[PDB]
């Protein structure tokens, strides 16, 4: 009948008006989020330890970039030079040898990663991300780099870049993050014989491959961000296939077996965008899970001259309840989406 | 303690070789390179080896002549007099603290 085909339409438009547009209650947005903030807490917890700066052409350059990151305190990477015996600086460091896979990253390659990562920062925390079947809005983030001039002086420079805090746009920065660690593999830095505390994974002696120390946790990072961007576009599928109520029931030159077969299947496509947007966002729980698990398991989740290198400091846990709590009431529907789906298949 | 070149032999004979040794090589490095002359500077780069990549890479003072092994050493083969004077290592250990040592030959 008509009257139960206007019922199962509207659970199915209220679920997916939630799924698509809602932030608290919306466990695709909470897994966006979720991929998004673990990979904030990927750099904070081991990004310090990356070696920079190996030349890119030749070792003539003797190529220098320093690149400023702010908690509230500040901190500043050197990538290129080195620290002499009596630790003093040198201008001769990493770029002494050539950058490539295994061994460093070039001193534009992190320049990718650190814009990359104050984009994200910088569009969470000024505009939160916007809900998934949203434009975003526009926001200006800014990036501090500093540089050595002939003899004297560090001229640092703030860049203003103009960008958005969309789903699609954040991603992107993340995806930039984790696969630059993940195709170059850069070396780690030992402890000695900008971090206060040392965590367990950083020893002393021999440097370690970053690719070898974190293997488990990029590939769980990087499938996090590849599921996330899944929902994206499931979320945009979904927003398409918005069915529409029965007006006019008892006119059949209205609501013909043609009109009426078309919008049982609208409403199934609906219904398995529904599905596969709930089952990715489980995945980016199981992959947040392998994240979390391995080196990083004290560190990721958790935030306390002073600096918090070493430390996720990215809210993961807090989305992570979210994402459970959202994800639940989704599960709890799916009885009065079954029937949605009997009620449109005998059609 | 210190980082030290030996040249072996002191003096060498036109066409002949020697071998730069390093004693007091740290046991944690990143990676090392050979400069002509007495200063570390890019530009007379003879090689630099990575610890890891099986493979050394030349600079521009790379005669064909030069050859690096993992103990750090660097032998010279059909040494002429434009070889003369100074050769400078540098380290840069897995901290990223570098340490330097200067080797030199007489050639007749
Ligand atoms: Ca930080
Ligand atoms: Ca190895």
């Amino acid at each position: 009948s008509a009257q139960a085909i206007n019922q199962a339409v509207n659970n199915l438009n209220e679920r997916a008006k939630t799924l698509a547009g809602g932030t608290t209650n919306s466990p695709a947005y909470q897994a966006t989020l979720l991929a998004l903030r673990s990979v904030l807490g990927l750099w904070n917890s081991m990004g310090y330890a990356v070696i920079c700066g190996g030349y890119t052409k030749s070792p003539g350059e003797n190529n220098q970039k320093n690149f400023h990151y702010t908690d509230g305190n500040g901190t500043t990477i050197n990538c290129g030079g080195s620290t002499n015996s009596n630790g003093t600086h040198s201008s001769n460091g990493t770029n002494t040898l050539k950058a490539d896979k295994n061994v460093s990253l070039s001193i534009e390659q992190y320049e990718k990663i650190h814009e990359s990562y104050q984009i994200l920062s910088k569009a969470l925390k000024q505009a939160g991300l916007a809900p998934l079947n949203s434009k975003g809005e526009k926001l200006e983030a800014h990036v501090t780099t500093s540089k050595y001039q002939q003899d004297s002086q560090t001229k640092t420079t703030t860049s203003v870049i103009d960008t958005t805090n969309d789903a699609q746009n954040l991603l992107t920065q993340a995806q930039t993050i984790v696969n630059t660690l993940k195709d170059y593999c850069p070396m780690l830095i030992a402890k000695s014989s900008a971090a206060t505390n040392t965590p367990s994974w950083q020893t002393a002696g021999g440097g370690k491959n970053s690719c070898e120390t974190f293997g488990a946790e990029f590939s769980a990072a990087s499938d996090m961000i590849n599921n996330a961007q899944k929902i994206v576009q499931e979320t945009q599928q979904l927003s398409a296939n918005q069915p529409k109520n029965i007006t006019q029931p008892h006119n059949l030159n209205l609501n013909t077996p043609s009109s009426l077969t078309a919008l049982a299947q609208k409403m199934l496509k609906n219904a398995q965008s529904q599905a596969e947007i709930l089952k990715l966002a489980n995945q980016v729980e199981s992959d947040f899970n392998k994240l979390s698990s391995g080196h990083l398991k004290d560190y990721i989740g958790k935030c306390d001259q002073k600096n918090n290198w070493g430390n996720g400091c990215a809210g993961v846990e807090e989305t992570l309840t979210s994402l459970k709590t959202s994800a639940a009431d989704f599960n709890n529907q799916t009885p009065q989406i079954n029937q949605a789906q009997n009620l449109a298949n005998t059609l | 303690a210190k980082l030290t070149i030996e040249s072996m032999p002191l003096s060498v004979a036109e066409g002949k070789e020697v071998l730069l040794l390093v004693h007091n090589l740290p046991q944690h490095l990143f990676g090392y390179s050979w400069y002509k002359g007495e200063r570390v500077d890019g530009n007379s780069l003879i090689v630099g080896y990575v610890i890891g990549t099986q493979q050394a890479t030349p600079g521009a003072a790379y005669s064909g002549r030069e050859t690096i092994y993992t103990n750090a050493s660097l032998l010279i083969q059909n040494v002429t007099q434009n070889d003369i004077g100074f050769y400078t290592l540098q380290v840069i250990k897995s901290d990223l603290v570098n340490e330097e040592a200067t080797g030199q030959f007489h050639v007749y």
